């Protein structure tokens, strides 16, 4: 389904964000 | 705090949107109305949806493009998509995925001739932030702790 794995996708890049870009 | 924090996030939401759309040459305007200022809250999150949205782009285009939005279908598409990224936990950046989420349905319902939508999505957005995510936001140190975790002094 199309919501769902958008959704987790998107948690996955968030994650990533989360890492890279974190400065403290 | 609750809704001292939510006339606060409604203005982050619309800050963010109004951006996201006058990248385009799109308004906000045409389609409906701690220690850090909230200038530099809404400028951090305007600067990492910017980073986001740049560095994750065709893996985020490709999956803006996968649900295919209508009016009457917009609402459980949106809430369907932010159960999912929060299933697991909130941090940040899942947070800063959320607004570029919302901020690219904004911009797509505009292109596609759906622009009921973007004042709806706003709502949305801060309706979500304000119920589901503040407690955890309030919890980790309010937006001052985004701006110190995610702030970059290069707009």
């Amino acid at each position: 389904s199309p919501t769902s794995e958008i959704g987790r996708h998107l948690a996955q890049l968030g994650d990533s964000y989360s890492v890279r870009f974190q400065n403290e | 705090m609750s809704m001292a924090m939510s006339q606060s996030n409604r203005e982050l939401v619309v800050d963010f949107l109004s951006y996201k759309l006058s990248q385009k040459g799109y308004s906000w305007s045409q389609f409906s109305d701690e220690g850090t200022e909230s200038e530099a809250v809404k400028q951090a999150l305007r600067e990492a949806g910017d980073e986001f949205e740049l560095r994750y782009r065709r893996a985020f285009s490709d999956l803006t493009s996968q649900l295919h939005i209508t009016p009457g279908t917009a609402y459980q598409s949106f809430e369907q998509v932010v159960n999912e990224l929060f299933r697991d936990g909130v941090n940040w950046g899942r947070i800063v995925a959320f607004f570029s989420f919302g901020g690219a349905l904004c911009v797509e319902s505009v292109d596609k001739e759906m622009q009921v939508l973007v004042s709806r999505i706003a709502a949305w957005m801060a309706t979500y932030l304000n119920d589901h995510l503040e407690p955890w936001i309030q919890e980790n140190g309010g937006w001052d702790t985004f701006v110190e975790l995610y702030g970059n002094n290069a707009a």
